[PDB]
C-alpha cells in the first residue's frame, strides 16, 4: 500500500515503490496527507501532481494511494452540505478542527459519519432476489423533501443475501450484501463514483418539459427546458443573482446544486451567506432552500485542481440525483475562472498551448462538461425518468464573447440569456437583453406548449417580432423624429414600451412580481398581443380613408385599457385564485373588444 | 484593404490601441458636431 | 452512447426479475388473469429458481426475453399499475376495474406522457405527505379527502373522467399547497368541499370513528369563536355529541352563526 | 513555448545521460 | 511542540548554476526548508530548497551564490520550512524583505511561528465586507468606498505617484470614528529613494504606532520578494485572527511581485506561459490577494489595498487583468489627472469599488452617501461630456446646464478630488465637500438622489 | 445508409479514425460493389480539435493555432478518398461539415479543407439573422468541378454564363450596400441602386428556399434570369451576346 | 528596438529609475531638440527638490506647475484643431495656445550645438519661464476681466499690442551665459517684466 517520496519540485511530487498505482489515481502524499493525482508512471515510479502546498514534504515521506481515481462519495448527508472542490465538507472541517482555516492535508469523509438516518428498505427485496445498477434497495428520510433513494453502484449486480431491516443507520453501516460469480460484495449507503466519468444511464431522452425560472422575460421569450443547457454572461452591473435566487426559490427542479467554481473570496461568501437564508414554500410550510441543495464552492486561492474538479463534481452530484428520478438543476457561477484553472493545470503539465492560451481540450472539456445534461431513463427496476439541467456562467473579458472558453460555451449550450449593463443602469430586472438572447430548445417544446398552451407559440412569436419592430424603428424615431413615423409604427412602439416596462421587467423583491406562474405569463402576454392586434387592424383597416384612427384617437377613447394592461403585473396569485385571474383577463379581452367596437 | 498592413509587434499592439482611442475620439467630436447642427437646423426648419 | 454489454444484459435480468417481484404485490392470490398471462415470458424465467449467472448467460444466448425498451415498457405498465394499487391500500379496486385500467394503459402510446400518470403523481404526492399529519385542521381535512379520493379511486380508476375525482384532486392539492396557518381559508375550502358533494354525509365510515370524531370537533371549535351571545354558543357546543362529520352539522353551524351576526 | 520546451527536454536528455556515463 | 534533534551541516556542494546550489548525500530534505550556508571566508547566507530528489537537495540561496566553491562551502539545513517569528509588537516597526528588523530595535520575540504560506481562509468561515475602511482620500472614501475585507488594487503606471497615494493612505486610514485599526504596509522591489519616502514619511508623522512596515529593495534578493508578501498577510493575519485588529494591507507593488515570480519559475526551469509569466500566475496572485476578509466569530478583518503599475498604460496586460479576475474592483491612478496636477491623480470615472453597496449605509456613514456618490459620478460624467461639446460649438452655443455641469467639473476636480499630501478628510467632511459641489445644480436637477435626502441636506 | 457516431462525452481520440471508418466502408460500397455514395463528415472542427489535443499531448511541432504540422496531410488523408475511379462504375462524394472559430475563415481548420477541397459551399450570419434559410452565402462559395460539369446536356447551355453574371451582380450588390452605410443614397448612382435592388430580389427568391423545397437547375436557372433582367441588356457585362440574344427577353 | 517604451528592458528600467526622459521619434524628426516629450517624461525627485527650490527660488515651483499645465492644454486644444479649427476656441484658449508655442519653440526648445543654447544655467532658465508665464496670467486676466463686458480685449488686440513684448519674449533664449552673466541677465528680464506689465496696463 505505501510508497515512499522520491523528490519535489514545487506542486509536483515524485514516488517511488508505486509499481501497483494507476494513471489518473488519488494519492495522499506526506505525513500530513497533502492530496495529489498520478499524472504519469516511469516504472516502480510515480509522478503525482500535487494540489495543496507542498512546503515541507520530504524525500521518504510515505506516499499512501487512495486505490481509486478522483471521486465524489454519493450518499445521503449529499443534501445542505457545503463542499470544496474535491468533496472535503468545509462545515464538518470547521466544525471538528474549531479553526478559520482549512487546515493542509484535511482527512474528513465527505459524508458525515455516525449520524444513523432513518432508513427503510425496498420492500420488494428478498433473500435471493436479482438486483442490477440503478436499482433501489432503500430509501433515507435525511430532510423533509429529499427522500434519498439508495440504489446500487451502475457496475454492480447479483443475487441479494442480506438487506438491513427498517432502523436507524449511517454512511459506513452495511446496508445490502449481494453475491456475483460465486464472489460477495458488502455496501454501505456511501456510494463511491470517478468525478470525471459519465454515471450510464438506459436512454438520453430528449428534453421537452419547460424549466420555469418563474421570470416573464425567461419563461416567455427565450424559454429553458428540464434536462437543457444554458448559459448567462455574469459580470457586476449584469443581475445574475435575480436569475441564480429565483431559480433555487422558485424553479420546478427537485434539487439544485451550485457550484463555485474559483469565485473572488467576498462574493464566494455572499452566495454562501444568501442560500442559508433563502426559503421556499411547500405544501404550505415555508422551509430553507438549504432542504433541496448543495453548495460545492471554492474560492481564486483553492487548489487549482479543486476549482478544475469543483465543475465535474458539480455534475457528478447532479447525475447522482438524476438517477434519483428528480429533476436537477446545476448552476455553475464562473466558467471563465475554470477555465483559468484548468489553464493553469496544463501551463504545469507543460502542455501546447492553443487558441488565447487555454489547451487543446477546452472544446471537449466543455462538450463533455455539458453533454452530461438531458433528461433520461434512469438504470434499474422502477423505469423512472430523471434530468439534470446546466446553467453555465461565463465572463466575457470586458464584454468580449470571442474568448474560447466563452465562444465554445455559447456554441455547445442551446440557450444563452444575454443579460446587459444597460438595462441593469436603468433597474430593468431581471436585465436580460431580448435581441441578445437566445434558445434552441423550441421545436421540443412545442408539443408541450401545443399540449397545455395551444396559443402561447402565436403570442410568443408575435411578441418577438413587436421586439424587433422598435428595434428597427428607433433609427427613424431618432432621425425624424417619434411623431413623423405612421399610425402603424406609433401603436407597435407602444405596445413594445408596454411589454418592456410591463411585461418583460419583473421586480422580484415586490410581493407581486416574487414569482410569475406560466398561466400568468400566457395570460398577460395574450392581453397585451390581443390589443395590438385589435389596434393594428383599426389603423390598418382605415388607412387611407376620410374617417381614420390613430394611436391618439385610441388612447382618448379607450385609456383605461391602457391602464388595465398595466395592471396585469400587480394581480397576485397567492391573493387571486387562477380562476379569478383567468376571469380578469376575461374580462380584459372582451373590455378591449367593446373598446375598440366604438371606433369600428 | 482589410487591415493596415503594420507588422504584428508588442509595438503594432500599443500604436493600434493609441489610434483606436484617436479615432473614438474623432467619432465623438464629430458625434457632437452633427448633434449640435442637428439642433440648429431643426431649429431652423421650425423657424 | 448507451450501456456495456455486461450493463445491458445486467438490466434485462433485474427488469425480468422486477416484474416478477411486481406480479407478487399486485396479485398475491393470482387473480387477475390476462395481466398475469401478458408477463408469461419474463414470469417463467423469474419462477424458476435460476441462478443470476444462468438467467444471465441465457440472457446474453437470447432465450430470456432480451430487449430493454420492451422490458423497459412492460415493466412501467406493470409498475404504473402497481403504484395505483399500492396508492389506495385502505380500499381494495375491483378486480375488473384493474383489468381495465391495465387493458387502456397496454393500449396507450406513452405512459410517462398520459393523463393516467399526472393522476397517479396527484394521488401519491396527496397521499405521502399524510405519514407527517400532526393534528391540524389542515391535515385533519387531508385526510379525510384523501380517504374518499382512494374510495373514489379504488371505485373508477383512473382514466374515468369522473367530476368529483378532478375536483378532489384541485381542492386537496389547493389545501396542500394553502400556508399551515391559514385556519379560516383551510376552514372555507374544507366547508366548500362538504358543500359541493352531492352526498349529506361524504366522510362517514370511509375512516376510524376516533378521526371522524375530531373532523365533527375541528369543524365546530374553529366555528365557535365568530359566535358572541353565549346563548348560541351553548347552542352550538352542543353538537358536539355528534360523531360522523354531516351537511346537516354545517347547516346547523351556519343557522347559529348567521343568527349571531344579527343578534350582537 | 515550443521552442523553450524542446530546449528543455534536450537538457533533461543530457543530465540522464551524464548520469548514465557515471555508472 | 519543537524538533528536539540537532540540525545537519553538509560540506557536499556538488554544484553551482546560477543563484542554485546543489547538495548531494542530504538526509530526508524538505521542498521548501530553509537552509543556512556558510561562504569559504565564513560569511552566512540565507536559502531555501528549491527541489529534493533523493540524496539531492537544490538550495536556491537567497543573496547570489558568488563565493561559493565545492570544498570549503558549508550548508546548514534546519530541518523545517521558513516561519515568521510573528507578534502584535512589530507595529511600530520596520522590518526587511525576509522578517529581518531594520530599525535599530532587537529581532521579534514572536508569540507565534506561523507557516509563511498561510493556508485557505474556509469559504464556510468567511464572512461577507460589512463596513468602511476610511483611507481619508475623498476620491476613495466619497466615489468608491472600501469595506473592511475588500481587495481593491490602486492600479497605476511607470510616473505616476502612487507610491504617495499608498503612503498617504497609510497615514490617513482608519475606521469611521462615528487603536484597534493596524495598517500593515509591505513594499516590493522599491528603489531606494522611495523606500527612504516611506520609512520617513509613516516615523515622521506619529501614524507608527498603528503599522507595521515590510521594505524589499529593487537589489534585494528576487526570493525575499516573494517572501515580503507572505511577511505582510502572516502578519496582518495574526493580528486579525488571533488578535482582533482590523487591518488593512498595502502591497505596493504586485507588478513587481509578478517579476519575481517570473524569475522562481526561470529558477526551476519552467517553461514560461502567458506573455512570460508563469501559468500558474493566478494561483500564486490569489495566494496574496485572498488572504483577506472577516471570518465567524472574530472582530478581526484584513482588508488589501495592492497597487500595481500596469505595464505599457494596458489592462489587458497578465498583471492587471489576473488581478481585476481575483480582486473586488479597481482605482486608477491616471496621467491625464497628473498631468493636470490634480494630486491625487484618481480617476473616479473608470474606478469602481465593487463593494461599496456594503460599505455605505445608514450608521456607517450619513444614509445621503450612496446617493451623493451617485450624482456625484453622474455630473462628473456629464461634465466630461459637456467638456467634449464645449471644444467642438464654443461657450456661446452651451446652455446654462452646460455651464453648471462645467463648472461644477471644474470645481470638482479643484475641490473634491484635489486633496494634497497631508491635509485628510473624514467621510463627514468629504460628503460636505460633495454637497458643496452638487449645491451649484438647482434642487430638481439631482436626479439620482431622492426628494427626502434633498431636503435633509441640499441647503448650505 | 450507414452512420458513424462519435459524440461529443465519448473519447475523443476516436474522433481520428471516426471519418476513416466511414470512408473505409464507403471504399468498399463504391469501389468494390460499384454504388455511388454520398459521404458526410459532421464537424470536422471537433475532428480537427482531436488532432490538436493528440499534437499537444505529444509535443508535436505546431502550425497555426497549435494544430500539428502535418494537419493538412491528415485532413488530406480523408478528403482525398472522394473520387470515381477507372472501369468501375462506383463514386465517393464527401460532403464534409465544419463550424469556423470565432467565424474567422483564415482559420487552420477552414482554410486547410479550403485548399484540398473542390471548392466550399459557405453558411453566413448576415442570411441567418435575417431567416433566409438556407443561408448559403454565394460570394465566399465556389465549387472547382463546377466548370467540367456545367454544360450541354449535363445541364441548359447556358447555365455557366447566368452564373458567372449572378455573381457579378450579387458582388456590386454588396459593394453598393458598403458603400452606402456611410454615404447614403445621395452619393449612389442609379446603376448602384440598382444593384442594390438586384441583391434584395436576389436573396429572396435564388437562395431563400423550403426545407422540403425541391428546384431543378432549369428552374434554377429562369428564376436566375428573371433576376437578371433587372439590368438593361447591354448591363449583363459577363455574358456572350448570343446567350443574352436567345434568353434575355425570355 | 522602434522607440517602444513596453519593451522589456525599458519596463524594467521603468520600475526602478526615478528620472525618465522620454525622447520622441516625432520631436527628433521634427528636428525638435532636445526632443524630450514633456507629457511622458517624469522626475519622482520634484518632492525632495521642493525643499532646495522653495529656499533659493520661490518662485519656481508656481511656474513648474503652470507651465506643465499649459503644455497638456495645449495638446487638448491641438488635438480639437484637427477637426474644428479655430471656430470652438475661447479667447483664452488662444492665449493658452500663443504661450504654449512660446514655452514650446522657445523654452523646452534648445539647440546642442550653438553657444547660446550649449547650455543654460538655472537664473536664465527661471527667468525665461517667469517671464512667459507672467504673460499668460496677465493675458488671460485681460481677457476674463472683460467677460460680459461693453468691450471685449481679445487675443488678437492682445497679440497686436504686445507684439514688441512677445518679440522680446522669443529672444530671451539668445542671451550669452558667458559674455551676459547672470546679473545682466536677470536685469533685462526685470526689464522685460516691467515692460510686459506697462504693455499690458495700456489695455487695463
Amino acid at each position: 500500500t505505501f510508497g515512499y517520496v522520491h523528490g519535489v519540485s514545487g506542486p509536483v511530487v515524485t514516488a517511488c515503490d508505486m509499481a501497483g498505482a494507476a494513471m489518473y489515481e488519488l494519492v495522499r502524499v506526506g505525513h500530513s496527507e497533502l492530496v495529489g493525482e498520478i499524472i504519469r508512471l516511469e516504472g516502480d515510479m510515480a509522478t503525482i501532481q500535487v494540489y495543496e502546498e507542498t512546503s515541507g514534504v520530504s524525500v521518504g515521506d510515505p506516499v499512501l494511494r487512495t486505490g481509486k481515481p478522483l471521486s465524489v462519495e454519493l450518499g445521503p448527508g449529499i443534501m445542505g452540505a457545503i463542499f470544496d472542490g474535491i468533496q472535503r465538507p468545509l462545515s464538518d472541517i470547521s466544525s471538528q478542527t474549531q479553526s478559520i482555516y482549512i487546515p493542509r492535508g484535511v482527512n474528513v469523509s465527505a459524508l458525515s459519519r455516525d449520524i444513523k438516518w432513518e432508513f427503510i428498505p425496498s420492500k420488494n427485496l428478498r433473500v435471493g432476489s436479482h438486483i442490477t445498477g440503478g436499482d433501489i434497495y432503500g430509501i433515507v428520510n435525511e430532510n423533509s423533501l429529499i427522500k434519498h433513494k439508495i440504489m446500487l453502484p451502475p457496475r454492480s449486480r447479483g443475487s441479494v443475501t442480506y438487506i438491513a431491516p427498517p432502523g436507524n443507520y449511517d454512511a459506513s453501516d452495511v446496508v445490502l450484501e449481494l453475491e456475483f460469480e460465486g464472489v460477495k460484495e458488502k455496501l454501505s449507503m456511501v456510494q463511491v463514483w470517478p468525478v470525471r466519468q459519465v454515471r450510464p444511464v438506459t436512454e438520453k431522452l430528449p428534453a421537452n418539459h419547460p424549466l420555469l425560472t418563474g421570470q416573464r422575460v425567461l419563461d416567455a421569450l427565450f424559454p429553458c427546458v428540464q434536462g437543457g443547457t444554458t448559459a448567462i454572461p455574469g459580470a457586476f452591473g449584469c443581475g445574475k443573482t435575480v436569475i441564480s435566487q429565483s431559480l433555487s426559490k422558485y424553479s420546478n427542479s427537485d434539487v439544485i446544486i451550485y457550484v463555485g467554481c474559483g469565485e473572488r473570496g467576498n462574493e464566494m461568501s455572499e452566495v454562501l451567506r444568501d442560500f442559508p437564508e433563502l426559503t421556499m414554500e411547500v405544501d404550505g410550510k415555508v422551509e430553507s432552500i438549504m432542504k433541496r441543495t448543495a453548495l460545492v464552492a471554492n474560492t481564486s486561492n483553492m487548489p487549482v485542481a479543486a476549482r478544475e474538479a469543483s465543475i465535474y463534481t458539480g455534475i457528478t452530484l447532479s447525475e447522482y440525483f438524476r438517477d434519483m428520478g428528480y429533476h436537477v438543476s446545476m448552476m455553475a457561477d464562473s466558467t471563465s475562472r475554470w477555465a483559468e484553472a484548468l489553464r493553469e493545470i496544463s501551463g504545469r503539465l507543460a502542455e501546447m498551448p492553443a487558441d488565447s492560451g487555454y489547451p487543446a481540450y477546452l472544446g471537449a472539456r466543455l462538450a463533455s462538461f455539458y453533454e452530461r445534461a438531458g433528461r433520461v431513463k434512469c438504470l434499474g427496476n422502477p423505469e423512472r425518468e430523471g434530468s439534470v439541467s446546466i446553467v453555465g456562467a461565463v465572463s466575457p473579458p470586458g464584454g468580449d464573447f470571442s474568448d474560447p472558453v466563452t465562444s465554445a460555451t455559447l456554441g455547445i449550450v442551446q440557450v444563452f440569456w444575454g443579460l446587459d449593463k444597460k438595462l441593469a443602469q436603468r433597474k430593468h430586472f431581471p436585465s436580460v437583453n431580448w435581441l441578445i438572447s437566445y434558445s434552441k430548445y423550441m421545436r421540443a417544446l412545442d408539443e408541450y406548449y401545443d399540449k397545455h398552451f395551444t396559443e402561447f407559440v402565436p403570442l410568443r412569436t408575435k411578441a418577438k417580432e413587436i421586439l424587433q419592430e422598435e428595434e428597427d424603428l428607433a433609427e427613424i424615431v431618432q432621425l425624424v423624429g417619434k411623431a413623423s413615423l405612421a399610425e402603424t409604427d406609433k401603436i407597435t412602439l407602444e405596445v413594445a414600451k408596454l411589454i418592456k416596462d410591463d411585461f418583460l421587467q419583473q421586480n422580484g423583491y415586490t410581493p407581486y412580481d416574487r414569482f410569475c406562474p406560466f398561466y400568468k405569463t400566457v395570460g398577460m402576454l395574450s392581453n397585451m398581443i390581443s390589443f395590438y392586434d385589435m389596434a393594428r387592424r383599426a389603423v390598418e383597416t382605415t388607412a387611407q380613408s376620410d374617417n381614420k384612427i390613430t394611436w391618439s384617437i385610441i388612447r382618448e377613447h379607450m385609456g383605461e385599457i391602457l391602464y388595465k394592461l398595466s395592471s396585469m403585473k400587480f394581480k397576485d396569485p397567492v391573493k387571486d385564485g387562477e380562476a379569478k385571474i383567468k376571469a380578469d383577463y376575461a374580462q380584459l379581452l372582451e373590455d378591449m373588444q367593446n373598446a375598440f367596437r366604438s371606433l369600428e | 484593404k482589410d487591415r493596415i498592413e503594420i507588422f504584428p509587434s508588442r509595438m503594432a499592439q500599443t500604436i493600434m490601441k493609441a489610434r483606436l482611442k484617436g479615432a473614438q475620439t474623432g467619432r465623438n467630436l464629430l458625434k457632437k458636431k452633427s448633434d449640435a447642427l442637428t439642433l440648429r437646423f431643426r431649429q431652423i426648419l421650425k423657424k | 452512447g448507451g450501456l456495456t454489454s455486461e450493463q445491458y444484459h445486467s438490466q434485462v435480468v433485474g427488469k425480468i426479475g422486477y416484474i416478477a417481484r411486481c406480479m407478487q404485490t399486485i396479485d398475491p392470490e393470482n387473480n387477475l388473469k390476462k395481466i398475469r398471462e401478458d408477463y408469461q415470458d419474463v414470469l417463467i424465467w423469474a419462477e424458476k429458481n435460476y441462478r443470476f449467472e444462468e438467467i444471465l448467460e441465457a440472457s446474453k444466448s437470447g432465450k430470456c426475453p432480451n430487449d430493454l425498451d420492451a422490458l423497459s415498457r412492460r415493466s412501467l405498465i406493470l409498475q404504473e399499475l402497481l403504484r395505483l394499487v399500492s396508492s389506495i391500500s385502505p380500499f381494495k379496486m375491483k378486480l375488473d376495474l384493474i383489468e381495465s385500467q391495465y387493458e387502456k394503459m397496454k393500449q396507450h402510446v406513452n405512459l410517462w406522457k398520459s393523463d393516467y400518470h399526472v393522476k397517479l403523481n396527484q394521488l401519491n404526492q396527496l397521499t405521502d405527505y399524510l405519514k407527517n399529519a400532526a393534528p391540524t385542521p389542515k391535515n385533519n381535512f387531508l385526510r379525510a379527502m384523501t380517504s374518499v379520493l382512494q374510495m373514489q379511486i379504488a371505485q373508477y380508476g383512473i382514466t374515468e373522467d369522473n367530476e368529483g375525482i378532478n375536483q378532489l384532486f384541485k381542492l386537496g392539492l389547493h389545501l396542500l399547497a394553502m400556508a399551515n396557518e391559514k385556519i379560516d381559508e383551510q376552514y372555507h375550502l374544507f366547508k366548500g368541499y362538504v358543500k359541493d358533494q352531492p352526498e349529506e354525509s361524504p366522510f362517514e365510515g370511509i375512516l376510524p370513528a376516533e378521526d371522524q370524531k375530531i373532523l365533527v370537533k375541528t369543524m365546530i371549535d374553529y366555528a365557535m369563536p365568530k359566535l358572541s351571545s353565549k346563548v348560541l354558543q351553548d347552542k352550538l357546543s352542543a353538537l358536539s355529541s355528534s360523531d360522523v362529520l354531516t351537511k346537516t352539522l354545517l347547516d346547523s353551524i351556519d343557522r347559529i352563526v348567521k343568527e349571531n351576526e344579527k343578534l350582537n | 513555448f515550443y521552442r523553450l520546451k524542446k530546449i528543455q527536454e534536450k537538457k533533461k536528455i543530457i543530465k540522464e545521460k551524464s548520469e548514465k556515463d557515471l555508472e | 511542540n519543537y524538533l528536539s534533534q540537532p540540525r545537519l551541516t553538509y560540506k557536499t556542494v556538488s554544484g553551482v548554476n546560477g543563484p542554485l546550489v546543489i547538495l548531494d548525500h542530504v538526509k530526508f530534505p524538505r521542498y521548501a526548508e530553509i537552509v543556512h550556508l556558510t561562504l569559504p571566508d565564513g560569511t552566512k547566507r540565507s536559502g531555501q530548497v528549491l527541489e529534493v530528489s533523493g540524496s539531492k537537495a537544490v538550495v536556491q540561496v537567497f543573496e547570489g551564490t558568488s563565493g561559493i566553491d565545492a570544498k570549503k562551502t558549508s550548508c546548514e539545513f534546519t530541518g523545517d520550512i521558513l516561519r515568521t517569528p510573528v507578534s502584535e509588537d512589530m507595529l511600530g516597526r520596520v522590518f526587511n524583505g525576509s522578517g529581518k528588523p531594520i530599525d535599530r530595535g532587537p529581532v521579534v520575540l514572536a508569540e507565534d511561528f506561523l507557516d509563511i504560506m498561510g493556508q485557505p481562509i474556509n469559504p464556510q468561515c468567511r464572512i461577507y465586507p460589512e463596513e468602511m475602511i476610511q483611507t481619508g482620500i475623498s476620491a476613495i472614501d466619497g466615489m468608491n468606498s472600501i469595506a473592511r475585507g475588500q481587495k481593491i488594487p490602486i492600479f497605476s503606471a511607470a510616473g505616476l505617484p502612487h507610491n504617495e497615494i499608498a503612503a498617504q493612505i497609510c497615514r490617513q486610514a482608519g475606521l469611521v470614528k462615528k487603536e484597534n485599526f493596524a495598517i500593515v504596509f509591505a513594499a516590493m522591489g522599491v528603489n531606494m529613494e522611495t523606500a527612504r519616502f516611506f520609512k520617513s514619511d509613516f516615523e515622521e508623522n506619529g501614524s507608527m504606532d498603528n503599522v507595521c512596515l515590510f521594505l524589499n529593495l529593487a537589489n534585494d534578493p528576487t526570493i525575499e520578494r516573494i517572501i515580503t508578501p507572505r511577511l505582510a498577510l502572516t502578519t496582518a493575519e495574526f493580528l486579525a485572527y488571533q488578535c482582533e485588529k482590523h487591518v488593512l494591507v498595502i502591497l505596493t507593488d504586485m507588478s513587481s511581485y509578478a517579476e519575481a515570480l517570473r524569475e522562481v519559475s526561470a529558477a526551476r526551469e519552467e517553461v514560461p506561459g502567458r506573455r512570460g509569466f508563469p501559468g500558474y500566475m493566478y494561483t500564486d496572485l490569489a495566494t496574496i490577494y485572498e488572504r483577506a476578509g472577516r471570518v465567524e466569530g472574530r472582530n478581526g478583518s484584513i482588508t488589501q489595498i495592492p497597487i500595481l503599475t500596469m505595464p505599457n498604460d494596458d489592462i489587458t496586460h497578465p498583471i492587471p487583468d489576473l488581478t481585476g479576475y481575483i480582486t473586488e474592483g479597481q482605482i486608477y491612478v491616471d496621467r491625464q489627472l497628473h498631468n493636470r496636477q490634480i494630486y491625487p491623480p484618481i480617476n473616479v470615472l473608470p474606478s469602481l469599488s465593487r463593494l461599496m453597496k456594503s460599505a455605505i449605509g445608514e450608521g456607517m456613514t450619513r444614509k445621503d452617501h450612496a446617493d451623493v456618490s451617485n450624482q456625484l459620478y453622474a455630473c462628473y460624467a456629464i461634465g466630461k461630456d459637456v467638456q467634449a461639446m464645449k471644444a467642438v460649438v464654443g461657450e456661446e452655443a452651451l446652455t446654462s446646464d452646460d455651464l453648471l455641469y462645467l463648472e461644477f467639473l471644474q470645481k470638482f476636480e479643484k475641490n473634491f478630488i484635489t486633496q494634497g499630501p497631508y491635509e485628510n478628510r473624514t467621510v463627514y467632511e468629504t460628503l460636505d465637500i460633495g454637497w458643496q459641489l452638487l449645491r451649484i445644480f438647482p434642487k430638481e436637477m439631482l436626479k439620482r438622489i431622492p426628494q427626502s435626502t434633498l431636503s435633509e441636506f441640499y441647503p448650505r
